[PDB]
């Protein structure tokens, strides 16, 4: 499964474009609007999908972890909630990593922005061209210096890991979209919503307190 | 007169159709300024999406028009329809149950539909009048899309029923 | 032969040793920007 | 600094060798190799997007001066518009008691109905845009749907080939800058709701206090 | 994946190849290559150990099911007999063994009679099992008799039979591990496993195994 012509499709037994031939990882044969009818556009879309998957996985982990730490009494952050965490730079003492005044103590947003722009641009350019960490051969799966533990050694294991990565990234993207729209609707933390729903699932949900107020 | 070079375009006397819009499919009015349907497969997918959107916009326009008009002739507003369930039909005597039932039935019917797909006929129903009715369906669908867009934008900006806004014009 | 990668190691994953550093000294990592 | 051929300037400088698509050969003006989403794989799509981009560039290039110049005119005391010197409130003067008049002088226009101007504009565009779509009309053009020349070039600057290419490159670059600036005008009016010159003066007063990050908690969801 | 041959799954993942004994050639169900003490280097002892392991695994699944089910059915009422280790003395009570709560099913009062009946019946059963032949027609294999104990014919295809053997040795090993856990939990915390799970789910940070760690400390 997951490869060739007999892989699982996106509709199970109820299921296809000719260009989805079951070769690339994470191919469930879901292209209804036909945006990937061009091989070059298909390659570009695959690359953007992989990059977005990795970024969304990182973002979901970084949105969950600080609030989980704060609510368990493991640390005292300036602003545990993910969408309120960007205003810590405007507080009295600035931004302190994990609440320790001796860890980062960032104070200026201009310096943060300049350093981030420079470093991100440099590493981005290295990714698309090749630099200190290696030379580009596979635009999205470099390996070598980015696979120190050698988990993607066997080609079969490499394909399995690619499928697992793309699926966990798709789930992360969906959950990130959920985080955004919940924050824009409820206005509270994600784990806070989870705890509230777990306290009273029957009465605490989107419909009972927000469906009627939306319109 | 809707097929071939003598077709009516979206600009009238100005006849500059694209190369790929060679008046074969219904409603080929030669409107592609962004070149979004150069690829034939993309054109086929766009045609299917447009037809499905047309039918759904037809149904939505009718289902939004009926309640308030029935109210005047004896919440009624189109967007304040799902709030009543917190729902007796025509005023004549659990969200999860309806949600799962609708989801499973819709999944079943659409999986059956996926597995001429665009124009099946038979169980749901001279080729000249057939093509005439296809063109008429496409025009009524485009009108339905425009009407639904206008209805939604008015609900956002006026917070009142569309027929109420029409009566206030008048 | 499992649980790791087989993989001279310099101070950068992709860099060249300088001409004057031939790698004979003990701690020679080819580091002299 | 060549802007054509295989050794032109690209969109990432030194880091741009392994990013230029194979279908962007630097033949058309304004090419820099920036195509990462693959939106112009088909040549017909590329031509259509080129046309859309140049028309958008021209429109925004005009719109920048349109939104700016009344404010500079009012700032120097050469005229008086009230509150219409800004771009996002110029359409409200038509509902005023005096109405809307060019340069603030009642003897110039003195228009007080919006249906007449809207209708005249509708006819004007319905003629001119359709003529552009047609590609030919009562005027003399050089048989180019994008650079008609001839009648559309009264001074005839675009006669030499190299001069024409340089002029095209300058047009497309100034249009890209103008679209960027117009996007900035739109967002800055949406967020702070103040005049762009007011924003510039406020930033020039206290650069470290009145910047973009000052209005960061403005759009904060509440419980 | 694979559970037979030299390319089967093993007990140490990538590190397995350095500790695979020669005599463990993967010709039996549940072969993962785990023998670091060489206790089965003798072919006869290997067969005896396989027999003991399979019988123990079967008894382990039976014990786990019989320790889990009665607590869930309490649809009934037992009180102090709900716990698996607290139901042993329910016979001694002057109420009978109220199966499912009805005091009319077995009404067990004396332990000597039930003890003797169990001894005689299981002596007969286990002696027949050791002999392997008698009133019941089997396939001839002591470990996998079939014939009478297989009234559904699920073991007819040799490959399907091997797959089921592997599946059931694995389920029995899991039940073995869980039964050892049940025993140790009963000795340590003195609470029913369902109560232990509920307490763990209540606050997992402090209701873990290390909370009851100093209770065994030998005071002077
Ligand atoms: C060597 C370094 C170098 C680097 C790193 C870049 C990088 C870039 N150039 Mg290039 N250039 C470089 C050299 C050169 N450029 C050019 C000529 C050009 C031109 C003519 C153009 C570019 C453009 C661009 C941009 C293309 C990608 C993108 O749109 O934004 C990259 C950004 C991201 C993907 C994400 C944004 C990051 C940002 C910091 C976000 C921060 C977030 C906020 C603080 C808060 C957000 C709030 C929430 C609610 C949203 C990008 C900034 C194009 C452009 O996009 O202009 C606008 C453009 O038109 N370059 C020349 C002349 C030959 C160069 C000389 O070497
Ligand atoms: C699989 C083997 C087997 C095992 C491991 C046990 C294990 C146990 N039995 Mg059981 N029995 C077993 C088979 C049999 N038992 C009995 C009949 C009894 C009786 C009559 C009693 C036990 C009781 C006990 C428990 C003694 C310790 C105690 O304080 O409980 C913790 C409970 C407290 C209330 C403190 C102990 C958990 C005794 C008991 O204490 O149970 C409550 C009890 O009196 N067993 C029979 C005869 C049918 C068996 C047949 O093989
Ligand atoms: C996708 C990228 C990503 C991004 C942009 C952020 C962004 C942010 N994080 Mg999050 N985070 C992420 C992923 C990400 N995180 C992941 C994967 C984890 C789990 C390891 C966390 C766990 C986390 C913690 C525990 C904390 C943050 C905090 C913050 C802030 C950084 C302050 C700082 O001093 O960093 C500068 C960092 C470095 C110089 C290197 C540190 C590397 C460590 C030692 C490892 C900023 C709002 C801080 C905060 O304000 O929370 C409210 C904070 O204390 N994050
Ligand atoms: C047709 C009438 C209609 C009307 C009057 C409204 C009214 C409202 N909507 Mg709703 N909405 C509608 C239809 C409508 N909606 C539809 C068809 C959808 C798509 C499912 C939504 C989805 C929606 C979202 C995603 C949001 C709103 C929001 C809002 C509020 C925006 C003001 C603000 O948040 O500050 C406003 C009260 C905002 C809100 O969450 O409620 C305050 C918000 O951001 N609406
Ligand atoms: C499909 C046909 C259709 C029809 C018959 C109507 C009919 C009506 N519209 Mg709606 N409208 C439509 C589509 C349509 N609209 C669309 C596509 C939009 C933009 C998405 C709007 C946006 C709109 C606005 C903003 C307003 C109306 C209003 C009105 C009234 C007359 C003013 C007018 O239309 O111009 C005004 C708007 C347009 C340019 C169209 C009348 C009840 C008025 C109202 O609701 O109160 C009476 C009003 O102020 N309409
Ligand atoms: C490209 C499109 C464009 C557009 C749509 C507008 C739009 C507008 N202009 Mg602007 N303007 C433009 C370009 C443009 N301008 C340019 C290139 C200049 C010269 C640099 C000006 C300089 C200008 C002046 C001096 C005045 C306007 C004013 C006006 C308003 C109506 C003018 C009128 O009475 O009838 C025509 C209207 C908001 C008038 C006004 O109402 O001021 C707010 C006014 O007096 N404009
Ligand atoms: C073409 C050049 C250009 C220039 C010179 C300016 C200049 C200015 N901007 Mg504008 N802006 C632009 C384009 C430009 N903008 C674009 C494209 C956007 C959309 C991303 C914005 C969105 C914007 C916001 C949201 C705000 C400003 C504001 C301001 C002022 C402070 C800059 C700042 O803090 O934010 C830095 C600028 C950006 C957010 C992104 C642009 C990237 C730069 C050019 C690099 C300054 C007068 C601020 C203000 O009003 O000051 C009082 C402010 O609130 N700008
Ligand atoms: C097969 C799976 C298994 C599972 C799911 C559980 C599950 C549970 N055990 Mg049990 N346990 C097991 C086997 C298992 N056990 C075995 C084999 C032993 C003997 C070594 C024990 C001995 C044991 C003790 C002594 C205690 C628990 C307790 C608990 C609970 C807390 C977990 C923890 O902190 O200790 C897990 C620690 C272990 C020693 C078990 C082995 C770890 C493997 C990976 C499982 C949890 C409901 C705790 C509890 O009841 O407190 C509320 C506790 O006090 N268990
Ligand atoms: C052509 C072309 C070409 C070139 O090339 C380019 C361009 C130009 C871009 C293009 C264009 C396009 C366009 C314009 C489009 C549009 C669309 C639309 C509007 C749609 C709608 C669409 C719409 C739709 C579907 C709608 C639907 C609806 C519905 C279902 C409804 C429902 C309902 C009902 C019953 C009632 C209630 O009470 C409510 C509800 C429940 C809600
Ligand atoms: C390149 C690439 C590549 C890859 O592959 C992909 C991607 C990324 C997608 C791409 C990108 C893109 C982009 C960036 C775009 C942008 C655009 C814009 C910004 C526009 C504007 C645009 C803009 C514009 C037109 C503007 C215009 C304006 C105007 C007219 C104005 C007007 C006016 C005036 C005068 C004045 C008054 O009082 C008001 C008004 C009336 C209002």
């Amino acid at each position: 499964e997951f490869y060739g012509p007999d892989r699982v499709k996106f509709l199970g037994p109820f299921s296809t474009p000719s260009y989805l031939k079951g070769e690339y990882p994470g191919d469930y044969g879901w292209d209804t609007a036909g945006l990937s009818a061009d091989p070059e556009t298909f390659a570009r879309y695959r690359e953007l999908e992989v990059i977005h998957a990795r970024w969304a996985m990182l973002g979901a982990l970084g949105c969950v972890t600080p609030e989980l730490l704060q609510r368990n009494g493991a640390a005292n952050f300036g602003e545990a909630v993910w969408f309120k965490a960007g205003a810590q730079i405007f507080q009295e003492g600035g931004l302190d990593y994990l609440g320790n005044p001796n860890l980062v103590h960032a104070q200026s947003i201009v310096a943060i922005l300049l350093t981030q722009v420079v470093l991100m641009g440099l590493i981005e350019g290295y990714r698309v061209n090749g630099g200190p960490a290696g030379e580009v051969v596979d635009p999205i799966y470099p390996g070598e210096a980015f696979d120190p533990l050698g988990l993607a050694d066997d080609p079969d294991t490499l394909a399995e890991l690619k499928v697992k990565e793309i699926k966990n990234g798709r789930l992360a993207m969906v959950s990130m979209f959920g985080f955004f729209i919940q924050a824009i609707v409820t206005g509270k933390g994600p784990v806070q919503n989870l705890s509230d729903h777990l306290a009273s699932p029957s009465t605490d949900n989107f419909y009972s307190l927000y469906a009627k107020t939306l319109a | 007169e809707w097929y071939g070079p003598n077709r009516p375009q979206f600009l009238g006397p100005f006849s500059n159709p694209p190369s790929y819009l060679k008046g074969e499919f219904p409603g080929d009015y030669g409107w592609d300024t962004a070149g979004l349907s150069a690829d034939p497969e993309t054109f086929a997918r766009y045609r299917e999406l447009e037809v499905i959107h047309a039918r759904w916009a037809m149904l939505g326009a009718l289902g939004c028009v009926t309640p308030e008009l029935l109210q005047r002739n004896g919440e009624a507003v189109w967007f304040k329809a799902g709030a009543q369930i917190f729902l007796d039909y025509l005023g004549n005597p659990s969200i999860v149950a309806i949600l799962l039932t609708q989801l499973v039935l819709m999944g079943l019917i659409e999986g059956y539909r996926v597995n001429d797909a665009l124009y099946p006929g038979e169980a749901f129903d001279d080729p000249d009048t057939f093509a005439e009715l296809k063109v008429k369906e496409l025009k009524n669908g485009r009108l339905a899309m425009v009407s639904m867009l206008g209805f939604g934008v008015q609900g956002l900006i006026t917070r009142k029923g569309p027929i109420e806004n029409l009566a206030d014009h008048l | 032969g499992a649980g790791y990668r087989q993989y001279d190691a310099l101070w950068l994953p992709n860099t060249e040793r300088p001409a004057w550093l031939d790698g004979s000294l003990p701690g020679d990592r080819g580091f002299d920007p | 600094v060549e802007f054509y051929g295989p050794d032109r300037a690209k969109w990432l400088g030194p880091f741009s060798e392994g990013s230029v698509p194979s279908y962007l050969k630097g033949e058309f003006p304004g090419d820099y190799g920036w195509d990462t989403a693959g939106l112009s794989a088909d040549p017909e799509t590329f031509a259509r997007y080129r046309e859309i981009e140049v028309i958008h560039a021209r429109w925004a290039m005009l719109g920048a001066l349109g939104c700016l110049t009344p404010e500079l005119l009012q700032n120097n005391g050469a005229a008086d518009f009230g509150e219409a010197a800004v771009w996002f409130k110029a359409g409200a003067s038509i509902f005023n008691e005096d109405g809307l008049n060019y340069l603030g002088n009642p003897s110039l226009i003195h228009a007080q109905s919006i249906v007449a101007v809207l209708l005249t504009q509708l006819v004007i565009m319905g003629a001119a845009e359709a003529y552009r779509y047609s590609g030919e009309g009562p005027v003399e053009t050089s048989g180019d749907s994008l650079y008609p020349g001839g009648f559309f070039d009264p001074l005839g600057l675009a006669d030499d080939p190299d001069t024409l290419a340089e002029l095209k490159v300058k047009e497309i670059k100034n249009g890209r800058l103008a679209m960027f600036s117009m996007f900035g005008f739109f967002v800055q009016g949406l967020v702070t709701g103040k005049s762009p010159l007011e924003n510039l003066a406020d930033h020039l007063a206290e650069p470290s206090v009145n910047n973009g990050f000052a209005s960061a908690t403005k759009f904060l969801p509440l419980p």
